[PDB]
């Protein structure tokens, strides 16, 4: 067996998040400085549930004060809190 | 804390000096006023309170004591009674989310 070099649609969770970071340093490279859009990072999924659901208590949290498209799904639920 | 005894004793003589026929009227030794044990109020890890999960569980013990009159290991309570509103002390150096 050699299998069949995992086709890019049906290979991601590490791959695709590497792909976004590689799309997202692409139009860096295509501003030149001039976007610098970092933090393609951190952290998890269920500790950020429990973070989302605080938001509603009105509490603040780590990135709540006072990919990356979800910084939009958290605005959806941020004015909610506010 | 001590204007109270202030208090008690004008309350003490308008009382005294109203009713002049029966025997004094009764009071509490001064100790009972003067205890702090009748007030309700009177090897923890220096880690710096790193691991996420298990700080839920310390401040909540902590949290445990302080629902019912006991400054903890990492909430304190500060030492007024000056005031009536008496404020508390949490650590500094905890999970922003569980300080709040």
């Amino acid at each position: 067996g050699h299998r069949e070099e995992p086709y890019l649609t049906e290979a991601g969770r590490d791959a695709f998040d590497k792909f976004c970071r590689l799309h997202q340093g692409e139009l860096q490279l295509l501003a030149g400085g001039v976007l610098q859009a970092p933090q393609p990072v951190l952290v998890k999924e269920c500790e950020l549930v429990k973070d989302v659901l605080n938001v509603l208590i009105g509490v603040v949290s780590a990135t709540f004060s006072l990919p990356e498209s979800i910084s939009s799904l958290l605005s959806e639920v941020a004015e909610y809190g506010t | 804390l001590q204007q109270s005894l202030e208090l008690k004793r004008k309350m003490l003589r308008d009382k005294q000096n109203k009713k002049n026929s029966g025997q004094h009227l009764p009071i509490f030794p001064a100790w009972v006023y003067e205890r702090p044990a009748l007030i309700g109020d009177f090897t923890a890890l220096p880690i710096g309170t790193l691991p996420l999960a298990s700080q839920e569980s310390a401040v909540v013990e902590d949290l445990l004591y302080v629902l019912v009159g006991v400054d903890g290991r990492y909430v304190s309570a500060q030492p007024l009674a000056g005031r009536q509103s008496r404020t508390f002390l949490v650590d500094p150096n905890l999970d922003l989310s569980i300080r709040e």
